[PDB]
């Protein structure tokens, strides 16, 4: 189950459109070298939920920053 | 300085409400386009509710914010039912108002104005 | 064949005439004026949703009742034969259980409606 | 005597003003400047904090059964600080009496709402809302009534302009009732009327 | 007015009561339309004499309000207890139609 | 003083005389038949209704309704420009543009009434000083154009010399009572 | 005298038997106003009717004559009126409006004209 989630999350981050997945990573932040404020991020949060079928509140997608803390997170 | 709150201690506070607002509109567009037929793509819809968002980025009083989370979520209701009508939702997108030119030269060749 | 003849001459008086009310009028069609009414304002869902029917028991009776009607109706002949008591036993029996099970639902406010 | 004039008592005056007194003596946490005009219509004036407690005093109260709401109306004052006067006014139906009891507020300074109290106060809270703006606090519904869905304003507000910001019309090339910006055939006519003239002594501003 | 007699009488009938005194239109009894000149009349304040707008003004004797309790000011708000005024006294039950 | 309307003064008397009574109003619907006998004498009345075009509704002197810009019996253009008919007008639909006439005169050089957005109230022809405007009889002047319902000081002058003969009877009529 | 088959209020019941509720009820409030500190007025206001009209209730036993001095129309009225002016007092002690003034207003507040 884990790292299936891995590939799926960045699957979902290349169809996400607007992050040009040259750079991307797993370690990658999002503010930080990609430049995406906090709506990007809830738009990236939402296609996890899309992805899964659990709904997630605003304050654990605040505290990701990174696939690898999204990936973190589908386990709890 | 020393004034009364609105649902918000500090604007960051305000930014988590915002945060759900914009979620509740991203989650209805795709509804909204197919309950009454509208003829735009659910991208444009969503980019018109981020340029709405940021047509407000500039301010940082939290009592200012709430009440614009306020009249969002008027808005969102209005919307998730059908109170308003395929006018007033295209109203957003000024699909017959030319657009202000916002050089100086041609203000100048049509009109007084600044 | 003449109840067939009339029958054929008023569907086709009706089928000529529709004809006539689609295809010699004048058409401007478009989406804004074949969409559904609902008073001016657009429709919030679709009219192909579920309606609650709050006498549906008194529509099932309605049916059994019609079964009833289906009994009772032989009487004309019935009477023309030698007994003219056995039928009047039976179709009073009838009768009265009927009333009896229309009281009963009465009574137990079936004929009441499902608020 | 006089005829053309209206005639006048002074035993509503004075009835008025022993219950203003009851009334600031009785509640003194919020209660500002009871004043009793010279046509006897009695007018307590109020913290904005006092609003529940109050207006349920003066609904419940036996001596006080202000048990019906008429009006709830707001007055925009661009001057004082505080723009909107909000005003409350009451009958009682037992002594066949009325009485009015203000509050202040502000753009970004709302009011607990009243439905706890008089449940004809929604709509009228609404209605403040919609045209001055003024938000209510645990009000059930607090949407608009009378002004368009996809609305931008608080129209009553005195620097909101007569005319409008946007105007409609249909148009064939959407075949929608768009919303193009204001531009009238003629221009209201504002009219300069008010005399250079001290009408009314009584109410002479000194500087 | 022109029911021959007997129709006046089935509609009399029918109704419950006459209606040929009581008619929904207007033939005669009504005032004509072309009218004698009036005299209008002239109130008070004509008086030619005696008669000063100081005397019989309305609109200036007004005052602003009468203030009780002002935080402004240094005002103060056994003593009996208050009403806005007398209660209401009953209505009495009319004699003309009480049960109608 | 106040009255009940559908309170009953007391209960609980009835033999069977009344209780047949009740159950004749039930079974044959006798109350029913009195609406019908009501629309029956109704069928055998005569109908409130007129031949519009051929004969009409009654109006009074003060009826207002059309507008016009009278003249003085010498011919005289009435009018002054004194500009309070537009003061007053709660619609703004009068506007005056005066000059002096090369006559000497303060008269107009414009008197439009977008009829489009008068209340015809009558306060324009209360207001004027000299009986210059006026609101008369025509009820029926109906267009197919929005523009045509604009009114200039030509139209107002052409409805005068129409409806001078009634409006001067309408003025004569109704005149100390204004 | 007899039970006023009809009070012509509607939603009002009868109450078979006052003189009774009106004593717990005024009871209840003398017993409630106790808590309230001696300077508040609404102690002393409140007291000074419910003795007033608990000394009509002990005098009169007709309900007629009972209406008729204590003037608040049927006793079924006067009734809801002490159960809501015994809410009005729980509420009173917990709002506590007899304390000073809080936050006096700006002056150019009740100024009219301006
Ligand atoms: C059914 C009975 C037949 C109808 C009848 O003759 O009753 C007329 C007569 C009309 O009475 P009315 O209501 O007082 O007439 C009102 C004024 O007379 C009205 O006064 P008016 O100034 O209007 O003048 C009326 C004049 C008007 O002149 C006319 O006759 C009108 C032109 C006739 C064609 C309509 O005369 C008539 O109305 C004669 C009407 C006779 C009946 C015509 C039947 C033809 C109908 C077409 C059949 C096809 O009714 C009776 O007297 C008997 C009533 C029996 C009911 C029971
Ligand atoms: C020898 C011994 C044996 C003899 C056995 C015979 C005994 C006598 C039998 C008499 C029975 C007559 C039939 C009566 C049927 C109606 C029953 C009835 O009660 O009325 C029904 C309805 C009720 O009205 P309501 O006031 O609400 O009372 C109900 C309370 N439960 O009220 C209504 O229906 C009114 C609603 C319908 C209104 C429709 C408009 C009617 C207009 C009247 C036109 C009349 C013309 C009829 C001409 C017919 C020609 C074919
Ligand atoms: S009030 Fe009479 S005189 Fe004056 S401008 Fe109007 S129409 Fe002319
Ligand atoms: S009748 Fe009234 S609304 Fe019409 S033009 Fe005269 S003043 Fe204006």
């Amino acid at each position: 189950t884990l790292d299936g989630i891995k590939d799926r999350v960045l699957y979902v981050l290349k169809l996400y459109d607007k992050i040009d997945p040259e750079k991307l990573s797993v370690n990658s932040h999002f503010m930080k070298d990609l430049g995406l404020d906090s709506l990007d991020q809830v738009e990236i949060i939402m296609a996890m939920e899309d992805e899964f079928g659990f709904e997630i509140p605003d304050i654990d997608a605040e505290k990701l920053m990174c696939p690898q803390e999204i990936v973190d997170y589908i386990a709890d | 300085t020393s004034v009364k709150p609105i649902f918000s201690r500090d604007l960051n506070e305000a930014k988590r409400r915002v945060r759900e607002l914009y979620r509740a509109w991203y989650r209805e567009v795709p509804n909204t386009v197919h309950l009454m037929q509208l003829d735009i793509t659910v991208k444009q819809g969503r980019d018109k509710v981020r340029e709405m968002f940021m047509k407000n980025a500039h301010v940082t009083d939290p009592r200012v914010v709430d009440l614009l989370v306020i009249k969002g979520k008027m808005e969102l209701q209005e919307t998730i039912k059908v109170w308003k009508q395929r006018t007033h939702v295209m109203r957003f997108f000024h699909e017959t108002e030319t657009p202000r030119p916002k050089d100086f030269l041609s203000k100048f060749y049509m009109g007084h104005d600044p | 064949m003449n109840l067939y003849t009339v029958i054929f001459i008023n569907i086709l008086l009706s089928l000529t005439l529709i004809l006539v009310a689609f295809w010699l009028p004048q058409m401007n069609l478009y989406s804004e004026k074949a969409n559904p009414y609902e008073c001016g304002f657009d429709p919030t869902s679709s009219a192909r949703l579920p309606f609650s029917m709050k006498f549906f028991l008194v529509a099932i009776t309605f049916l059994l009742f019609d079964l009833e009607i289906a009994l009772l109706l032989p009487l004309p002949w019935a009477i023309q034969t030698i007994k003219t008591s056995t039928m009047m036993i039976m179709a009073f029996i009838l009768v009265t259980i009927l009333s009896l099970g229309l009281a009963y639902e009465w009574t137990q406010k079936g004929l009441e409606w499902t608020e | 005597k006089r005829p053309t004039v209206r005639p006048r008592s002074d035993v509503t005056h004075k009835q008025l003003s022993a219950f203003g007194e009851y009334v600031a003596e009785i509640l003194p946490k919020y209660v500002q400047q009871v004043q009793v005009s010279c046509l006897d219509e009695l007018e307590i004036c109020i913290h904005p904090d006092g609003v529940i407690p109050t207006l349920t005093f003066l609904r419940d109260h036996t001596n006080a059964q202000f048990k019906s709401l008429a009006d709830l109306t707001a007055v925009d004052v661009p001057t004082r600080q505080n723009r909107f006067e909000i005003v409350y006014n009451l009958l009682s139906l037992r002594f066949n009496s009325r009485i009015r009891v203000k509050t202040y507020a502000d753009e970004l300074t709302p009011i607990d709402s009243i439905v706890s109290v008089h449940i004809a106060a929604n709509w009228y809270e609404r209605e403040v809302w919609d045209m001055f703006g003024v938000f209510f606090f645990n009000h059930p519904d607090l949407r608009r009534i009378l002004t368009d869905y996809g609305f931008e304003g608080h129209p009553f507000r005195k620097d909101f302009p007569l005319t409008g910001y946007v105007e409609l019309r249909y148009d064939d090339e959407v075949k929608r009732v768009v919303a193009e910006p204001v531009e009238l055939a003629q221009e209201f006519r504002k009219f300069d009327l008010n005399s250079p003239w001290e009408a009314f002594p009584a109410y002479r501003q000194p500087p | 007015a022109s029911a021959t007699r007997v129709i006046q009488k089935l509609r009399n009938w029918a109704s419950g009561q006459d209606l040929q005194a009581k008619l929904q239109l207007r033939y005669q009894e009504i005032a004509k339309r072309t009218q004698p000149p009036p005299k209008l009349p002239v109130g008070p304040s004509h008086k030619l004499s005696n008669n000063y707008y100081c005397t019989r003004d309305g609109r200036r004797e007004v005052v602003p309000p009468s203030i009780i309790m002002s935080s402004q000011k240094a005002l103060v708000s056994e003593k009996k207890a208050v009403t806005p005024a007398p209660p209401m006294k009953r209505w009495e039950l009319s004699k003309d139609q009480p049960y109608l | 003083t106040y009255k009940y309307v559908n309170k009953k003064e007391q209960e609980s008397e009835v033999d069977m005389k009344s209780a047949t009574d009740n159950a004749a109003r039930i079974l044959m619907w006798t109350e029913l038949i009195r609406g019908l006998g009501m629309t029956l004498s109704y069928l055998f009345r005569e109908p409130a209704t007129i031949n519009y075009p051929f004969e009409k509704g009654p109006l009074s002197p003060r009826f207002r309704g059309e507008h016009a810009l009278r003249r003085y019996p010498s011919g005289e253009e009435r009018c002054i420009a004194c500009k309070l008919c537009e003061a007053i007008c709660p619609a703004q639909a009068i506007t005056i543009e005066a000059e002096p006439r090369a006559d000497g005169s303060r008269r107009t050089t414009r008197y439009d009434i977008d009829m489009t957005k008068c209340i015809y109230c009558g306060f324009c022809q209360e207001a004027c000083p000299v009986d210059a405007i006026v609101e008369g009889p025509n009820f029926e002047f109906s267009t197919e154009t929005h523009e045509e319902l604009l009114y200039n000081k030509e139209k107002l002058l052409n409805n005068g010399d129409k409806w001078e003969a009634e409006i001067a009877a309408n003025i004569q009529a109704d005149y100390l009572y204004r | 005298g007899l039970l006023k088959k009809t009070t012509g209020l509607v939603g009002l019941a009868v109450c078979d038997t006052p003189h009774e509720r009106l004593t717990i009820l005024y009871t209840k409030t003398l017993d409630i106003l106790k808590h309230f500190p001696k300077h508040a007025a609404y102690r002393k206001y409140t007291e000074q009717i419910t003795n007033e009209k608990l000394d009509m209730v002990k005098a009169e036993p007709d309900v007629k004559k009972l209406e008729a001095l204590l003037q608040g129309g049927e006793v079924e009225e006067v009734i809801l009126q002490a159960e809501k002016e015994l809410s009005l007092a729980r509420k009173m002690l917990k709002w506590k409006p007899w304390e000073p003034l809080v936050e006096e207003p700006p002056a150019n507040q009740w100024k009219w004209p301006i």
